[PDB]
RNA sequence: GUGAAAUUCUUGGAUUUAUUGAAGACUAACUACUGCGAAAGCAUUUGCCAAGGACGUUUUCAUUAAUCAAGAACGAAAGUUAGGGGAUCGAAGAUGAUCAGAUACCGUCGUAGUCUUAACCAUAAACUAUGCCGACUAGGGAUCGGGUGGUGUUUUUUUAAUGACCCACUCGGCACCUUACGAGAAAUCAAAGUCUUUGGGUUCUGGGGGGAGUAUGGUCGCAAGGCUGAAACUUAAAGGA
């Protein structure tokens, strides 16, 4: 086999960076396009670049595939980034839990603890 | 550690370290003024016996010798000194 | 720095008696922790029950050392955790690093999630063995959250708790921070409660 | 009939006939083998017993009390060893605990101290006030100098 | 409602025994050595001689009214191996195949508490 | 070469030891170096045990074991592929698997 | 019993099993980059017997110490001398195997010896194939033995107490990793470093390869043998990485 090659991958993997947008999976619409872009030798070589690409946009959609991002996947990570609201505020169990041996340094260090704690295994 | 006062360190680090290195050497053993219950008498015994001493004369017994420290009997106040 | 109430108030013997943090371990008391109240004749070490407010909240001025809290993290790789350290990363500063730590992430310019800190921290110093070493290196202070169990060479301060199952791993960082924030930040100064629960804080899915 | 002694066999010998019903007198005791060679592990102390003995029925019997250390329930270290002097003290205990359940005697009266493994108990409670111990057998048990027949001293063992 | 002859099997190497007796064994009955059921003379310890051999043990035990059986395995043993040869396995399964009942199984391999100096010579057996 | 910071085997403070004879070599050979293993298996095997708790007169008995240790020369230890040759570095290991 | 064999035991019922016995032999697993000894070398338990290292030490004496031709203890095993012991292994001897031969390899038996008392011998790859004293260079993280400190970890008994533990520190080990600023023919080496910038103290050894650690004398031993140690003759390489 059927086992892909560099020249090919590393020609689709360079391409896939810029042209994700023209970008497709009917691969017979890339084939044409993949000439206007690359400056390829051959007809055979060219039909094995786009074959690979279509093996990217058929799995991209399905999810986050690897070591390749194209200004479109990277802005859905500043949009997916963020989250939990409210931040940490205990009322419900108010007093925040503070080992009960957690009183000595901070009696020897501050101002206000609204604390939770283990009277003695 | 790049440095340290070894003069006076902690009190800690001595209590644990070995008798013969606290710098100036000093013993651990120390003496222990015993009322057997009967008499008031008060015999000056040592923490590490080697001898059991008798109490004063009552002929009583006191404190058996073991590896290091006596095991003293039941009666004995054993205030230290 | 003796202040006022950071001091125990009307509830700091009531809320960790349903959660266990005074407790130690089975037949195990590690020479390397003042950080065990005695030790009973029937089973088990009643961790001293007054000195964790001594080296879990050194542990809060030392930073106060962040100008920028996402450096102030939480170190991990457990199950009950990935829901408190991920999470110490959300409500304030920090890249979470539970699950992947990211080995190197502090050795060595060649990796992925990039580190160059000045006091990191560390749940289980048995699960987090590389703030004691990725520090015995070059210049990266550390702080272990030192049960009866934590090789103490080079994590220079104590942070004791209990992790034999259950909650208090996650639900203990919570206290590193609250009280780090009440030096510098944005919350409020005896009490006007604190709007979560220690019963958000537990699992996400088993 | 039972299945708790599932191991361990009885050596019996025919003393005399009748009818075709050959009666029997006790010969000796055995463990299965196997269960002896199993209970032993690597990693831990092994001990040993023995003591001969004029019963009175006037039989001469030698007994073997194998016995191990067990660990503690709660014991870092991988083990469970002994010290040695403690073992010296361990074997001497056993000697008396067995002459004593042998004078207090007979084979018949002795036998039903082997079936319900009651000597095994008596060991553990004089021993605890030392050391922990486990497994504690009697392993054997064999005859030597059994005296004259006495048909019914044996025919009184039946009805 | 059954009677019990005792087995009295053994397989080193180069031979094996199916050897029924009484349960006491001062008397004996149908004994069967390997070579007997194989004249190649080669494999005298064969996973087979044993096989057709055991079946002799339920021909001449289901002859003189041995329903059923208790069953002993012995190595060589001695100084030797204490690694049971072919035999005893094939026998222990052919004996179950021959109507026979089975009861109480256990090794007996003669173990020593040392002493008898083993053969070969220091520098060993060697090809 | 030295090979082997012990040497071969297990001996220190201890000067000289009571040797052992090989099950297999049938050589002699001190109880350090040795290389000991418990097989332990069910006398029974897998295939038959089904025809055994079948035709037994036992409504189950259990399945009694078969104890033994096993002594080896180092030669016959490799010939018979018990111990192998661990590269140089995978030596200074000490794990069952 | 084996690669596969055969010699060998087999109504005089072996091989197996049960339990007891007897004997001499050894000290399993634990048991390791760990222990102590001048080295050889030393592991079941406890009791005497005296020895010793390391620390600790606001004890002491005060240059007494370093290496050592002479000389003198110890010295694996083998082996010897005469008694005891003589299980197991097992040169020698016998054997059956394999093989063109097989006096060897493989198998089964087997004196002698292995073990001990008392006396010899003094060699070894006696190996870190690295003389000891010292003094100075560059990082670590382990461990054994001490000692010091931490309202240090458990023990819980009421708090301590110790003890195990943790960590901090150290002195003395037994090693290890990593660098190479250095050294080297290199392989590698915290010592084989501080050496053409050539020198801290001192005892042994070698000067091409063989002939040969022989012949000789001289000497220690009962003997095996050791220590001492030539030359004639021959030869352009023998060797290291």
């Amino acid at each position: 086999g059927r086992v892909r090659t560099k020249t090919v991958k590393r020609a689709s993997k360079a391409l896939i960076e810029r042209y994700y947008p023209k970008l497709t999976l009917d691969f017979q619409t890339n084939k044409r396009l993949c000439d206007e872009i690359a400056t390829i030798q051959s007809k055979r070589l060219r039909n094995k670049i786009a074959g690979y690409t279509t093996h990217l946009m058929k799995r991209i959609q399905k999810g986050p595939v690897r070591g390749i991002s194209f200004k479109l996947q990277e802005e859905e990570r500043e949009r997916k980034d963020q989250y939990v609201p409210e931040v940490k505020a205990a009322r419900s169990n108010g007093v925040l839990n503070v080992d009960n041996q957690t009183s000595d340094l901070v009696k020897s260090l501050g101002l206000k603890l609204p604390l939770s704690v283990i009277n003695v295994s | 550690v790049l440095v340290q006062d070894l003069l006076h360190p902690t009190a800690a680090s001595e209590a644990r370290k070995h008798k013969l290195k606290t710098l100036v050497q000093g013993p651990r053993s120390y003496f222990l003024d015993v009322k057997c219950p009967g008499c008031l008498n008060i015999t000056t015994v040592f923490s590490h016996a080697q001898t059991a001493v008798t109490c004063e004369s009552c002929s009583t017994i006191l404190c058996t010798p073991t590896g290091g420290k006596a095991k003293l009997s039941e009666g004995t106040s054993f205030r230290r000194k | 720095s003796l202040p006022a109430t950071f001091d125990l108030t009307p509830e700091d013997a009531q809320l960790l008696l349903a959660a266990n943090t005074h407790l130690g371990a089975r037949n195990v008391q590690v020479h390397q922790e003042p950080y065990v109240f005695n030790a009973r004749p029937d089973g088990v070490h009643v961790i001293n029950v007054g000195k964790t407010w001594e080296k879990l909240v050194l542990a809060a001025r030392i930073i106060a050392a962040i100008p920028n809290p996402e450096d102030v993290v939480a170190i991990s790789s457990r199950t009950f955790g990935q829901r408190a350290v991920l999470k110490f990363a959300a409500h304030t500063g920090a890249t979470p690093i539970a699950g992947r730590f990211t080995p190197g992430s502090f050795t060595n310019y060649i990796t992925r999630s990039f580190k160059e800190p000045r006091l990191v921290i560390v749940t289980d110093p048995r699960s987090d063995a590389q703030a004691i070493k990725e520090a015995s290196y070059v210049n990266i202070p550390v702080i272990a959250l030192t049960d009866l169990d934590s090789p103490s060479e080079f994590v220079d301060v104590a942070i004791p708790c209990n992790n034999r199952g259950k909650h208090s791993i996650g639900l203990i960082w919570y206290l590193l921070a609250r009280e780090v924030l009440r030096l510098r930040g944005a919350l409020v100064d005896r009490t006007q409660p604190w709007s979560i629960m220690p019963d958000l804080y537990f699992y996400r899915d088993p | 009939g039972s299945e708790d002694h599932s191991f361990r066999k009885i050596k019996l010998r025919v003393d005399e006939v009748q009818g075709k019903n050959l009666l029997t007198n006790f010969h000796g005791m055995d463990f299965t083998t196997d269960k002896l060679r199993s209970m032993v592990r690597k990693w831990q102390t092994l001990i040993e017993a023995n003591v001969t003995v004029k019963t009175s029925d006037d039989y001469v019997l030698r007994i073997f009390a194998i016995a191990f250390t067990r660990a503690q329930a709660n014991q870092v270290k991988a083990h469970s060893y002994a010290q040695s002097s403690h073992i010296r003290a361990i074997r001497k205990v056993i000697s008396e605990i067995l002459t004593k359940e042998v004078q207090g005697s007979t084979l018949a009266q002795l036998t039903s101290k082997l079936i319900p493994e009651v000597i095994n108990k008596e060991i553990e409670n004089a021993t605890k006030d030392i050391f922990p111990l486990q497994n504690i057998h009697v392993r054997k048990v064999k005859l030597l100098k059994q005296p004259k027949f006495d048909v019914g001293a044996l025919m009184a063992l039946h009805g | 409602s059954q009677v019990f002859g005792v087995a009295r099997i053994y397989a080193s190497f180069n031979d094996t025994f199916v050897h029924v007796t009484d349960l006491s064994g001062k008397e004996t009955i149908a004994r069967v050595t390997g070579g007997m059921k194989v004249k190649a003379d080669r494999d005298e310890s064969s996973p087979y001689a044993a096989m057709l051999a055991a079946q002799d043990v339920a021909a001449k035990c289901k002859e003189v009214g041995i329903t059923a059986v208790h069953v002993k395995i012995r190595a060589t043993g001695g100084t030797r191996t204490k690694t049971p040869g072919p035999g005893g396995q094939a026998a222990l399964r052919a004996l179950a195949r021959s109507g026979l009942r089975i009861g109480r199984i256990e090794d007996v391999t003669p173990v020593p508490s040392d002493s008898t100096r083993k053969k070969g010579g220091r520098r060993g057996r060697r090809l | 070469p030295k090979k082997r910071a012990s040497n071969g085997r297990n001996k220190k403070g201890r000067g000289h030891v009571k040797p052992v004879r090989c099950v297999n070599c049938s050589k002699s050979i001190p109880k350090d170096k040795a290389i000991k293993r418990m097989a332990i298996r069910n006398i029974v095997e897998a295939a038959a045990v089904r025809d055994l708790s079948e035709a037994s007169v036992y409504p189950e008995y259990a399945l009694p074991k078969t104890y033994n240790k096993l002594h080896y020369c180092v030669s016959c230890a490799i010939h018979a592929r018990i111990v192998r040759v661990r590269s140089r570095e995978d030596r200074k290991n000490r794990a069952p698997p």
